[PDB]
Parts: structure tokens; sequence; C-alpha cells
């Protein structure tokens, strides 16, 4: 609303708060006018990065800082991972430990590639997957029910 | 910016396949019906001869380079009209 | 999708005809008239499962002909946009593929396939495959695609097809 | 049942019967009736008519929409 | 107008019943037999064999008891006609594939209905 908009067509952005702006894994904001541009040649290219997307990939977003839209899309992404509870760990510097490169790997992502990211991920889910994240899977989703609540 | 959009609109419905002989453009829809198994290729109805596909990338970007510069340009007046909302 | 329904059709029966085995006539007639034909409204007619009702036999004024609507229950088939269906890939070529479901051929463009997808026209039967060669896409295989749209013309309907989405192509 | 038009046919429905079914013999309809040594189609539909077993049915429109079918063999001709 | 995503369908479409691919299938061969049988009657269409051809490759179920269970089976169940045959016929392996499959049938029943149906429908399903 207050943003220019989409590097094309930023001018119904300030007419009205209606229209939002849709976020992709390129990082990219677009809308149904430059949308409808990339399907008709390379069905999923990034205008200004090229960037391929697997499909349409667009989601409603009403933030003006890019970087938060991917950080938030990331970090929903690892919450899935070393999301294991307080009680796992008796020492207080665990309880944070993982955050750290935890937050390292959501914020790095943001601009490095994530071959070492995808790798540790994979290396740690081959061990993780078997009980902690079913167990805080059980646990995330009651307390994200008990937030709501 | 109706008419842009309209033009932006059109840009994504211009027609890929083409006959060089009437000058005609048909939209990918047609692709079965223009190609010929007995030939194995795309041909046109009316003059019975090669319809061509690959030139459809030349007006999707060349459209685009016209209708984008547009609000590069109007960027004063909507900057003196975002002054004068009020 | 396939489906069941109750048709309106007419027969238009010729006087050589008239007198004895009339209805079993136009039974007969009706059957070879529409079973194997196509029709936008309710796509191709697979087959005649049993005939309703034979409505009364207006002689048509000069033509001689006498017309008979006919109410009909029939199994009919009509391909909707932005549904996935079954397909057997007829040809493969680089601009892309023709496929046939059941009475009705789809294409699928180029611009449709799969990144991943790559064609090799050295291979004997021409077909597209993917990078790892996981899976491979030639003629008269098991694949899937989805109806971005359908056409109909000359008495037949025919769809466009795409693979870009996931649980399609090979299958 | 319940039928209120007149018993007899009419000249016009004879004439329209006789060159309908004239039609549909000459058509090569098959014939309802013993002929012998005809071959007009006119004169064929004129014994199917003396005999009464022509194959038509007369939709009788009434003004008010209705109508009512009559066999041609349940109407008294007027020859 | 119409979308099959969107669950849009014309009246013509949308008060009729669907038809499986197995189910035509044995439609289609019994009215073989019924052609077959008191022959030198008319031979049957080339569409009749293309679709017969087309429907027996893909007939997900081959025995006739398969085909009732399928049908008076999810015929209990509150879905769609149209949701129910995209099912039965595509026969999605899971109900994220049946999600991806059938964009319209999210909300209709939990993950654990619909892969309980889908694991029914797979465990009733012939394999050649
Ligand atoms: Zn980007
Ligand atoms: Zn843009
Ligand atoms: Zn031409």
């Amino acid at each position: 609303m207050d943003d220019q908009g989409c590097p094309r067509c930023k001018t119904t952005k300030y007419r009205n708060p209606s229209l939002k702006l849709m976020v992709n894994v390129c990082g990219h904001t677009l809308c149904e006018s430059c949308v409808d541009l990339l399907f008709v040649r390379g069905a999923g290219n990034c205008p200004e990065c090229g960037t391929p997307l697997r499909k349409s990939n667009f989601r409603v977003q009403l933030f003006e800082d890019p970087t938060v839209d991917k950080e938030v899309e990331i970090r929903k992404k690892v919450l899935k991972i070393y999301n294991k509870r307080e009680e796992d760990f008796p020492s207080l510097r665990e309880y944070n430990d993982f955050l750290e490169e935890v937050e390292e790997i959501v914020f790095n992502l943001t601009n490095n590639v994530d071959l070492d990211n995808t790798k540790k991920k994979m290396e740690i889910y081959q061990k993780e997957n078997k009980d902690v994240i079913q167990k805080n899977k059980l646990k995330l989703t009651r307390e994200q029910e008990e937030l709501e609540e | 910016r109706r008419r842009i959009e309209t033009d932006e609109r059109d840009s994504t419905n211009r027609a890929s396949f083409k006959c060089p002989v009437c000058s005609s453009t048909f939209t990918d829809l047609e692709a079965n019906q223009l190609f010929d198994p007995m030939t194995g290729t795309f041909r046109c109805t009316f003059c019975h001869t090669e319809v061509e596909e690959d030139e459809s990338a030349m007006p999707k970007k060349d459209a685009r380079t016209l209708l984008a510069r547009f609000n590069e340009q109007i960027e004063p007046i909507y900057a003196l009209l975002r002054e004068t909302e009020d | 999708m396939f489906y069941h329904i109750s048709l309106e059709h007419e027969i238009l029966l010729h006087p050589r005809y008239f007198g004895p085995n009339l209805l079993n006539t136009v039974k007969q007639k009706l059957f070879t008239e529409v079973e194997g034909t196509c029709t936008g409204k309710y796509g191709f007619v697979i087959a005649v499962t049993t005939i309703d009702n034979i409505g009364a036999g207006v002689i048509q004024p000069g033509r001689g002909f006498v017309l008979y609507p006919v109410k009909y229950k029939a199994i009919v088939f009509r391909p909707f946009k932005g549904e996935v269906v079954d397909a057997v890939v007829t040809q493969v070529n680089k601009v892309g593929l023709f496929t046939e479901i059941g009475p009705m051929s789809c294409f699928i463009s180029r611009h449709s396939i799969p990144s991943e997808m790559e064609f090799d026209p050295n291979s004997n039967p021409p077909c597209y495959k993917t990078m790892d060669e996981d899976i491979v896409i030639q003629q008269d295989d098991e694949i899937r695609l989805k109806i971005v749209g359908t056409r109909v013309d000359k008495n037949d309907i025919f769809a466009i097809g795409s693979l870009m989405d996931d649980y399609l192509g090979l299958v | 049942q319940k039928r209120i038009t007149t018993p007899y046919m009419t000249k016009y429905e004879r004439a329209r019967v006789l060159g309908t079914r004239a039609l549909q013999i000459a058509m090569c309809a098959p014939v309802m009736v013993e002929l012998e040594g005809e071959t007009d189609p006119l004169l064929i539909a004129m014994k199917e008519l003396k005999a009464r077993k022509i194959p038509i049915i007369i939709r009788r429109y009434l003004p008010d929409g209705s109508y009512e079918d009559w066999g041609v063999d349940e109407l008294i001709i007027s020859d | 107008e119409e979308d099959a995503s969107q669950l849009i369908f014309p009246k013509e479409f949308e008060t009729a019943e669907t038809l499986l691919n197995s189910e035509v299938h044995m439609l289609l061969e019994h009215r073989k037999q019924q052609n077959e049988s008191a022959e030198d009657e008319q031979e049957l269409s080339e569409v009749f064999m293309k679709t017969l051809n087309y429907t027996a490759r893909f007939s997900r179920f081959k025995n006739r008891e398969t085909i009732a269970s399928v049908r008076s089976l999810l015929l209990q169940k509150k879905l769609h006609k149209f949701e129910l045959a995209c099912l039965a016929n595509l026969c999605p392996e899971t109900a994220e594939e049946s999600k991806a499959l059938i964009p319209s049938l999210e909300g209709r029943f939990e993950d654990e209905e619909l892969q309980q149906i889908l694991d029914d429908i797979q465990t009733k399903r012939s394999f050649q």
C-alpha cells in the first residue's frame, strides 16, 4: 500500500490496500499484471532473476521487506527440524545452542546457497525423523492450539 | 492502466504458431488441428503450407519492452499525485 | 469423466421401414446412429444401455419421413479443463506429445513438459527422459496429464495436456 | 376417450391422408391392403382408404391448444 | 463457466452420475458379449473398441466384487460423485496425492479418514 510495488507494475499498490503482493521461492514481489506474463513465456521463471518455479508457487503476503518474506518462509520450513522441546536438554546452553545454528541457517539461507544447509538438514533429518520429530510434531501442534486458544 | 492491463493480457494471449503464406498466426490450442501426421508437421488449412512456431518468442519479448517503460517514465506524475492526494 | 445419462434424439425413419418391425427398426437404427458419435454438449457416446421412450411419430410434410423423438440411457465421456486424466502417448515430437484418452486425443506442448525432462531423439522409440533417468515418456505408455483446456470441432473433442504438476507423466 | 371433434373425416383430412399415404407408397413403403394390378401410388392410397387400413393418426388441434389423436380407422370416411 | 478443479460443471453433467473405467470396462465387455451373442448383427464401432482398450488398460478393478465394493463403499461417504469418481478412477496412493490431484478434495475429510478410505481402495484394487 505504501510501497511502490512490483519493479514493473508499481501503480495499483498506491490506489488500494486490497491488492496484496505475492511471494515466491525467488523472493521477488509479483502480482497478476506481472504474473500473467510469466505464464506466457518460461511458465514459472522470475523476470529479473530468471530462476524457475516448479509450480505457480505464489502466496499472499503483506510485508514490504522481501528478506522477511524469505526468512518467514525459511523459518516455517526450518521449524520442522531442531524443534525438540526443552525437557530434552538438562543444560541451559542447550535450550538456545541449536537455536543459534538454526537461526544462522535460516538467516544464511536468505542469501547463501542451501547446499550445506540441505546436507546438514538431511544429515540431521535421518536422525531426528525417528523419534524427536515425531514427538515434537505432537507437542508443537498441541502448543500451537494452546496459542490459538 | 486498464489499456496497459489489456495490452499485457494481449501479450499473454498472442498466438504462437504462424503461416508464412497467408501471414496468419495461430494459437497453440490449434496445434492438434495444424499438425498433420501425414506430413509430420504443422500446416495451414487455407494455404496447405508449413506453419511455423519458434518465432512466437519475438512478440512476447518485444511488447514487454514498450509497456514496461510506461510506468518508469510516469513516475513524476505519480509522485506529484501522491503529493496532491489531499 | 465418463457419465451415464438419458439423451434426447430424433430418428427420421424412411417410409421403406414403416409397417411391421417399425419400432424394432427404430431401435436398431438408433444404436447405429448414436453409438460411436460425439456431441459438444455431452461428449462422445460410447454405448446405449437402454431406451427410455419412443415418442409419437410425426410425419414430416412433403418429406414423407417420420420423425421419432427418442429418450435413451447411454454412457458418455467429456473432458473438462483443470482435470487430470490417464493417457497413452501416440507420437513424441520436439514440439510436443500427441496422446489418446479413450475417444479423445490430447496434445501436450513442450512448454508444459517438466524442466527435468529432455527429448532423446537418438533413442529408437522417440522419448523424453529425466536427467537422472528415473522415468521415461515415450510412445504407447501409461501417463497422466492435466486438461488445460478442451476443444470441440468436426464432431470430435480434443484437449490440451500439461505434465508440470506432480504425479503426472509416466505412471 | 373424451373426444369432442366430429367423427367424420373432413375433406381436408382425406386429401392430406391420401397425399401423405400416396407419397409413402411411392417411397416404397409397405402396403396395407390387397392390391391387384395396381401401380399408381395414389390409386393404391385410395384402396387403402376405402378399406380404412391406412396406418395414420390425425392429430386434430383444438383452438385451446389441446388435441385429439383420431385413428384413420376410427373416422367415418366422407367418400 | 466450467472447471473440474473448482467442481464447476453444467447441470447436464452435474445431475448426471459418474462411471469408473473399471465399471465402463465391465459394461463394455458386457456390451461386447451382447454384441458377440446373436452373430451377424451390426459390428461394434472403433470408438467403442478404442474406449474399451483404453478403459481396460487403465481399469483399476478387474473383479465384479471389487467394482461393487468400491462403489458401494464410496457411496456411503459424504463425498461428491465427482470427487469419488476421481478418487476411485485415479486411485491416488496417498492423501497428499489425492489433494494434489484433486485440489477441491481439501477440507471434506481429515487426513486419517482420507487416508483410511484410500488405503481401503488400494487394498481392494486388482494388480496385474
Ligand atoms: Zn529472487
Ligand atoms: Zn514484475
Ligand atoms: Zn496460411
